[PDB]
């Protein structure tokens, strides 16, 4: 069965740092690309950060490059991004999300609220 | 469901006539149409054979040369030229739709035919009995005896059976030996072998009293039976 | 020189018709007027020696003007014999002794060479456009037959100088010649040399096909692929033959000789030689045209001369494009002995273009190459 | 040796005519497929499909409006479309990003790998009053880093911070095209924005078959 | 919060269910089945070859007569095959070209189709009019239809891709049933012999067992680890075979209630997208995207044959009922009939 | 919010319908597959090779 147990995350402080993970149990977690999708209060999910399969092709979005850090442990079978210097605009509910599809690079999973493979998430509030 | 022939009446032998069948009712355009007549106080036989798209026509030995048969398909209507008539070309002519793919049910719609009248090798079926007396409840079996052996290769016994009424389109009663048509009840049925047939009414009833025809389609050209009546 | 036989023959031809309509209004002079079909007599005289020129259907007829050729009839009617025989006394110490299947046989062997690996790799190429069944498009039904023409051509050539090698070698032992000459009386003869010069004007009009085909795909984009197909195989070897065969007729008419084969009236050679310059002309134009097409491609890809360079050099061999570079007559490449190296590599691209077209457009083909690997790994 | 059967196979035959008659009009019209986050009353001018004629061409526009937003399945079934016209709202929240990740996934996506992408910015004006009143540099660190290239044209009238802000998002695009491609397929952006944008399509597609016709000749 | 005992009590709930499953699990199908001897190489090999759609085919069903053979392609056709003497039938063309779907009736009267236009179309073969008609237009599913199946001439069992299969009455033209649950979209369905239970293969890799005369889903089966593009019940009804994006098949069970068999292999990289039992139930062929087919021995494990022809990725399959034959539909237009 | 609850109680629901049921040892449903393919193993034409005498495919 496709899992995806997040763990790390809730209240912060602005400038803080943070790194939350998930912990993906079920399919060969080698084989597929993963990516932390970031659902803000009221505003529909949007895409944080990619990783492919070996971790050598990485990926971030714009208003994040160079505070936060994705990395996998495919021994461990998990996912981690560490954050840093986080702002009150990235309070948000965040999610581990693979990819559908093994040894490939498209991408389909920041749908609305309906997209199986993708973990339930932790709030991370950034607030004072 | 609706086809009409026109252009009957009496002719001096040797002229040429126009027998049209309009179609209204299905798309008429993916049927071969065969023209089938019947001598006023005989049985049926067949006269010629248009195919979906004009691609493909035969026509009877009889009437081969002196008759020509066409179809216009955005008029929907079919065409007997007929040229140098004789005697025996007196018959009542009649328009007939037939689709032939796979399962298909040809010879099964049979236009109201015209009355045309002159004043001046093959497989031959059996057929078994002139007249039988028939009455009501009893199952009713006439048989059918073809000159050559109706089951081809692939195991389709290529044998016809029509119900005529008096004074009625003869309808189709079975296809391929063992097939109910559509509308047909169920007190038909149909069985036998290679040159061995037999129609078969089981628990007859009446609207039933008719000629029972026995049509080959094996090869070209169709023939018929004489044809079997019921009778009260 | 540049003699060979088979003029030789003509000429021997033309020298007993006018020695014959010569010598049957001879006047009276002891040896008769004969004609011995290598040198006319006139009327001769008892005791008497005729020295008369060589015979100028000879190949080394020009070589010796200033010699002649000497024999002297006796009173006893029949001259130094050899022994007791017909035979007169025909000495030819005077006429005694290049052809151009030897001065070219260089040539000769390098344009063999490329059309016969021309042929393999052509008939080899359309067992590998056939035998797939997943190939078959309308661009390499094209092709196809393109390389059909090709093989044809090739067929053509193959058979033209065989059949000379098998003449000259059955008339090298012999000098009745009578065969040839028969030949070339004959009709076949001259059917054989139609259809060659048929197979000529397909290739060109093939590549003419080939040109307008991918014309009309880059530039009409409303278009019909099965009409056009049709008209296509029709322009490409229909209309061939609608200009052979007048030229044909025309030549059958008005000159009849040679078989066929002298074109003095420059005229007659003009009017076969004119649509094979239009085909090679309006392929130049369709190759400059294509390549305009490219390079716009290229400018406007949001490095090139690479691509440039395979573009336009996998192009010229499909097209005959390079034909251009001699499609202008110059006639002025006798000063510097550089006509015969002309000829050569003229011929010599003609040869190697089926090869060329054989491999750019079945062996480097990707879709080849990947219809081979597919059907090797469903083989194993 | 097919008694009736022959008849059958004369249907057939008249059946497989009549499939040579569809081929013909089928390859003869352009299969482009509307995907965006108006665009198309600009249109119909002259509630998923469209048929319109420009140049005595077909062209053949499906609008995928009426499915749900998980993509990846219905969008296979576009492997033979000629063109997917790509819009993008070009002032987006951030709903740009997502476009982004919906282009790259249309790019690498292995059935896709054959499509080339007409890549529409709509609101082009919206983006001009945004940053001219301005918002997007806050979405973007990367456009610090960034000079308008001196081949882009500059519109005439618009600013030129309009000018680096519109050229950046649409090199910013062709960058992930081009990041991964064997020339198999290239992309077509234009900025729209109320006249006749169906002329570019029309364009953009003749470039795609004939980029096609020519690397099918090994010329590309 | 309410919502999180509530996910607790879910997350208890499938470790009673994965405890229960664990407990039932005492000797797997790879286990008992060593005495069995195997297959072999078997040579299966293209008898005939139905050439005739423009574009790619994207659905087919077999007749029950095993001789006739809808495939549906999107160039707006769906066309009746003889099979056995490779000429058509019918021509049917449609109404939006993007057809993902067909299905042959059991009574060989209709025919059913549907895709990207979210309606199932339902063609009359047997009408007394001549042409083909459109007999029903049953438009009730939001998103795209993905597969289709006629329990019998009356009533057709829908499933689409907005996370609903559905029941419908052909004769009304309404649903008459849902069957809700899913997470993701329903790339197939299957009917039971019996035609009572079906089975669906959706995109969250998760294949439900349905009961048709309720509408609730009675069993779950998670053993896949991406979409499910293909499902097909075993000959007996008990258990069925799935295949997903992650390249492999897996045979589940149904009264064992969990996974048995995972067909997978090294070479394997590509996902896969139609799978079919044999008559017997011993060779599970199935249909992959990298242009091939592997009949796979539903006992043995093994990669006993290897289907070999298609030039495009063949995606769609299906068996003869008197398992006669294999037909393959791909990408390339054409069909291949095996045997 | 409420969606979502509602949700979670449909999908607890489910799972409660759908633990309570029995489950027969995999061993005997497996065994019970094998008999199946083992009976049934002379009707199919696909891994016993019917010859072209009856085979319908073969012109
Ligand atoms: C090498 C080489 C040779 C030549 N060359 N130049 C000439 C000839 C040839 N020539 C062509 C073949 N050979 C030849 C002969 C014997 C050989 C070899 C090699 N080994 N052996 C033993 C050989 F190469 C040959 O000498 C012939 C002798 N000629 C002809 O006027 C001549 C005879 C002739 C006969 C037939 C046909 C009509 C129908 O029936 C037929 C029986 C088939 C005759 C067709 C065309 C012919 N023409 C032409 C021709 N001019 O060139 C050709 O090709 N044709 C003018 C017409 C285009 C004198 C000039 C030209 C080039 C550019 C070249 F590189």
């Amino acid at each position: 069965q496709v899992q995806l147990q997040e763990s790390g995350g809730g209240l912060v402080q602005p400038g803080g740092s943070l790194r939350l993970s998930c912990a993906a149990s079920g399919f060969t977690f080698s084989n597929y690309k993963m990516n932390w999708v970031r659902q803000a209060p009221g505003k529909g999910l949007e895409w944080v950060s990619d990783i492919s399969q070996s971790g050598a092709s990485i990926s971030y979005t714009g208003s994040v490059k160079g505070r936060f850090t994705i990395s996998r442990d495919n021994a461990k079978n998990t996912l981690y991004l560490q954050m840093n210097s986080l702002k009150p605009e990235d309070t948000a509910v965040y999610y581990c999300a693979r990819c559908p599809a093994p040894f490939t690079r498209d991408c389909f999973d920041v749908t609305s609220t309906t997209y199986a493979y993708r973990g339930q998430g932790t709030q991370v509030t950034v607030s004072s | 469901v609706q086809l009409v022939e026109s252009g009957g009446g009496l002719v001096q032998p040797g002229g040429s006539r126009k027998l049209s069948c309009s179609a209204s009712g299905f798309a008429f355009s993916s049927f071969g149409m065969h023209w089938v007549r019947q001598a006023p106080e005989k049985g049926l036989e067949w006269v010629a054979y248009i195919s979906s798209g004009s691609g493909t026509i035969y026509y009877a030995d009889t009437v081969k040369g002196r008759f020509t048969i066409s179809r216009d398909d955005p008029k929907n209507t079919l065409f007997l030229q007929m040229t140098s008539l004789r005697s025996e070309d007196t018959a009542m002519y009649y328009c007939v739709r037939s689709i032939y793919y796979y399962g298909s049910s040809p010879f099964d719609f049979w236009g109201q035919g015209t009355t045309l009248t002159v004043s001046s090798s093959d497989i031959v079926m059996t057929q078994a009995t002139s007249s039988v007396p028939v009455t009501p409840g009893e199952s009713v079996s006439i048989s059918c005896r073809s000159s050559k052996s109706l089951l081809h290769s692939n195991g389709n016994t290529y044998l016809y059976w029509f119900l005529q009424r008096p004074g009625q389109s003869p309808q189709l009663l079975i296809y391929r030996m063992s097939n109910l048509a559509s509308g047909v009840p169920d007190r038909f049925s149909g069985s036998g072998s290679g040159t061995a047939f037999t129609l078969t009414i089981s628990r007859l009833e009446a609207e039933d009293v008719g000629v029972y025809y026995c049509m080959q389609h094996l090869e070209y050209p169709l023939t018929f039976g004489a044809g079997t009546k019921l009778e009260l | 020189a540049t003699v060979s036989l088979w003029e030789t023959v003509q000429k021997w031809r033309e020298y007993r018709r006018q020695c014959q309509r010569s010598l049957t209004e001879d006047p009276p002079p002891f040896c008769n007027r004969t004609f011995d079909e290598y040198a006319c007599w006139p009327d001769g005289e008892p005791g008497s020696f005729v020295n008369v020129s060589c015979p100028w259907y000879l190949p080394w007829a020009s070589s010796v003007p200033q010699g002649h050729v000497y024999r002297f009839c006796t009173a006893e009617g029949l001259w130094l014999q050899k022994d007791n025989s017909s035979l007169p006394w025909r000495d030819l110490s005077e006429c005694e002794e290049s052809s151009p299947e030897e001065q070219l046989l260089f040539l000769y062997i390098i344009y063999t060479v490329g059309y016969a690996l021309s042929f393999s790799a052509l008939v080899i190429a359309s067992a590998i456009l056939l035998g797939f069944r997943h190939l078959h498009c309308t661009r390499n039904y094209i092709h196809l037959n393109l390389f059909a023409s090709f093989i044809l051509r090739a067929l053509s050539v193959f058979i033209k100088d065989a059949a000379l090698k098998w003449m000259y070698s059955t008339a090298a032992q012999q000098h009745q010649w009578d065969g040839l000459l028969s030949y070339q009386d004959s009709l076949s003869c001259r059917l054989v040399f139609l259809l060659m010069q048929y197979c000529v004007a397909a290739n060109y009009y093939w590549l003419l096909v080939e040109g307008v085909y991918l014309y009309t795909l880059l530039a009409f984009s409303v278009f019909s692929e099965q009409w056009i197909f049709r008209l296509y195989v029709s322009i490409g070897w229909g209309v061939p033959l609608l200009f052979v065969v007048p030229w044909g007729i025309v030549k059958y008419l008005y000159e009849d000789e040679g078989c066929w084969t002298r074109n003095s009236n420059m005229n007659y050679w003009l009017i076969i030689r004119l649509p094979i310059l239009f085909a090679i002309g309006v392929n130049f134009l369709i190759f400059v045209r294509v390549i305009c097409i490219v390079v716009s491609k290229l400018k406007a890809n949001l490095d090139i001369k690479c691509r440039l360079a395979k573009s336009t050099l996998t192009l010229i061999p499909l097209l005959g494009t390079h034909e251009v570079i001699f499609a202008f007559v110059m006639d002025e490449h006798a000063r510097g002995t550089l006509r015969f190296i002309k000829l050569f590599t003229e011929l010599s691209f003609t040869s190697f273009q089926g090869l060329m077209v054989a491999i750019l457009y079945c062996f480097v083909n990707n879709e080849v190459q990947l219809e081979f690997r597919k059907s090797w790994e469903r083989w194993r | 040796l097919s008694a009736e059967d022959k008849a059958a196979v004369e249907r057939s035959k008249m059946i497989e005519k009549q499939l040579q008659k569809d081929k013909q009009v089928y390859r003869a019209t352009h299969r482009l497929l509307l995907l965006g986050a108006s665009g198309k009353s600009t249109i119909v001018k002259q509630i998923f499909e469209t048929k319109f004629q420009v140049d005595k061409v077909n062209f053949h526009m499906f609008d995928v409006g009426g499915q749900r937003d998980e993509r990846r399945k219905w969008i296979q079934c576009f492997n033979d479309v000629t063109a997917i016209i790509f819009v993008v709202a070009s002032s987006s929240t951030n709903r740009l990003q997502e476009a982004l990740n919906l282009f790259k996934s249309i790019w690498n996506n292995r059935w896709l790998r054959t499509i080339s992408v007409i890549l529409f910015l709509n609101k082009q004006d919206l983006l001009a009053e945004k940053v001219l009143a301005g918002k997007i540099e806050d979405y973007f660190p990367e456009f610090a880093r960034y000079t308008t290239p001196e081949d882009a044209t500059p519109e005439p009238g618009e600013d030129p911070r309009v000018t680096r802000a519109k050229y950046f998002i649409r090199d910013e695009f062709l960058r992930i095209s081009t990041a991964s491609g064997d020339g198999r397929h290239y992309c077509y952006p234009h900025f729209t924005c109320d006249t006749e944008n169906i002329r570019r399509v029309f364009n953009d597609c003749r470039d795609i078959i004939q980029r096609m016709h020519l690397r099918q000749y090994e010329l590309l | 919060s309410e919502l999180d005992q509530l996910r607790q009590e879910a997350e208890q709930l499938k470790n009673q269910i994965r405890d229960a499953r664990k407990a039932c699990a005492d000797a797997t199908l790879s286990q008992i089945t060593n005495n069995i001897d195997p297959v072999g190489r078997i040579q299966m090999r293209t008898r005939r070859t139905l050439r005739g759609h423009l574009a790619k085919i994207y659905a087919m069903h077999w007749g029950t007569d095993s001789r006739l053979l809808v495939s549906a392609s999107q160039d707006g056709k769906l066309i009746i095959w003889d099979s056995y003497t490779t000429n058509k039938v019918h021509a049917i063309p449609l109404r939006s070209s993007w057809v993902m779907t067909c299905a042959y009736a059991p009574s060989g009267n209709y025919v059913a189709c549907g895709g990207l236009d979210n309606i199932c179309s339902i063609y009359n073969l047997k009408t007394r009019e001549g042409n083909v008609r459109v007999s029903r237009e049953l438009a009730g599913h939001t998103g795209y239809l993905s597969c289709c199946r006629f329990l019998d001439d009356n009533q057709i069992v829908t499933s689409s891709g907005d996370t609903t299969c559905a029941l419908w009455d052909i004769e009304t033209g309404q649903q008459t049933t849902t069957f809700t649950g899913h997470t993701g979209d329903v790339m197939s369905l299957s009917l039971a012999p019996d035609t009572r239970l079906f089975v669906s293969g959706a995109c969250d890799a998760s294949a439900k067992l349905w009961d048709v005369r309720e509408g609730m889903c009675r069993q779950t089966f998670t053993g896949h680890e991406s979409d499910i593009n293909a499902i097909c019940f075993f000959p007996n009804g008990n258990a069925f075979a799935t295949g997903s994006d992650d390249a492999t098949c897996r045979l589940f069970d149904l009264r064992a209630d969990q996974e048995l068999m995972t067909y997978s292999h090294d070479n394997i990289i590509c996902g896969i997208t139609s799978v079919s039992f044999s008559k017997s139930g011993r060779l599970l062929l199935a249909g992959y995207d990298d242009f091939n087919c592997n009949v796979w021995d539903a006992l043995k494990a093994d990669r006993a044959g290897v289907l070999a022809g298609h030039d495009n990725r063949v995606s769609c399959l299906g068996v003869t009922d008197d398992g006669m034959a294999v037909a393959t539909g791909s990408w390339d237009s054409f069909l291949k009939i095996w045997n | 919010n409420t969606a979502s609850i509602a949700q979670a109680r449909k999908l607890v629901e489910q799972l409660k319908m759908e633990a309570n049921i029995d489950r027969i040892k995999v061993s005997k449903a497996a065994a019970d597959l094998m008999a199946y393919c083992e009976a049934h193993a002379k009707e199919d034409p696909l891994l016993t090779p019917v010859p072209a005498s009856e085979n319908p495919f073969r012109e």
